[PDB]
């Protein structure tokens, strides 16, 4: 029970965050997002 | 004030020879004012330009 | 930096000029002012 | 009548002048004014 209390807290706490002052870029007149705001990662694939 | 009084109208037009007879080069003074008046531009930040 | 988002940027426009070249006659009598030491090309051109 | 013949110019050629957006029309129109202007309008917007 402590693991799954432990667990479910961690869960919790995870998930609150507030977003502030993201990045962004101007394209064509309009705002776009920069790659690190939005949660994927494709580093490794653009080589290749 | 918006408007200014003068003596003499700007210069305009000038001349270079080389060294010839027959003919010379006129050049006009205003489109190189225009050209050095200016400033770097890039598309990225349209407020520049 | 190596390995980053891209290998190397780019700045499309940047200062472009064009010229007219007269010689002075007179400085041919010390041919160090209009002499280059190997040939070379020009690069840019423009219409108007 | 700058930000109208402004946004005319920009609707004239759309192939070689880039999209743009009224804040900037404003910022690009007050930046090149006398500067009494440009300090009370600043004062006026950072308090609303």
């Amino acid at each position: 029970y402590s693991t799954i209390i432990k667990k479910v807290r961690f869960i919790r706490g995870k998930g609150s965050f507030i977003l502030h002052d993201i990045p962004t870029r101007d394209h064509r007149g309009m705002e776009v997002a920069e790659p690190e705001v939005l949660g994927v990662e494709f580093k490794n694939v653009l080589p290749v | 004030q918006v408007y200014k009084i003068v003596k003499v109208p700007s210069i305009s037009f000038r001349h270079i020879v080389m060294q010839s007879r027959d003919r010379v080069l006129r050049v006009d003074t205003y489109y190189e004012e225009m050209s050095q008046v200016g400033d770097v531009i890039t598309e990225d930040e349209p407020e520049k330009f | 930096e190596r390995g980053g988002l891209a290998y190397a940027t780019i700045k499309y426009a940047t200062e472009t000029t064009i010229f007219y070249l007269i010689y002075n006659v007179e400085f041919s009598n010390t041919p160090d002012s209009l002499v280059l030491i190997n040939p070379t090309y020009t690069m840019t051109k423009v219409f108007i | 009548v700058d930000m109208r013949h402004l946004s005319l110019m920009q609707r004239r050629f759309p192939d070689v002048l880039i999209q743009a957006r009224p804040s900037h029309f404003w910022k690009a129109v007050l930046n090149d004014s006398p500067e009494a202007v440009k300090a009370v309008m600043n004062l006026s917007h950072s308090h609303n």
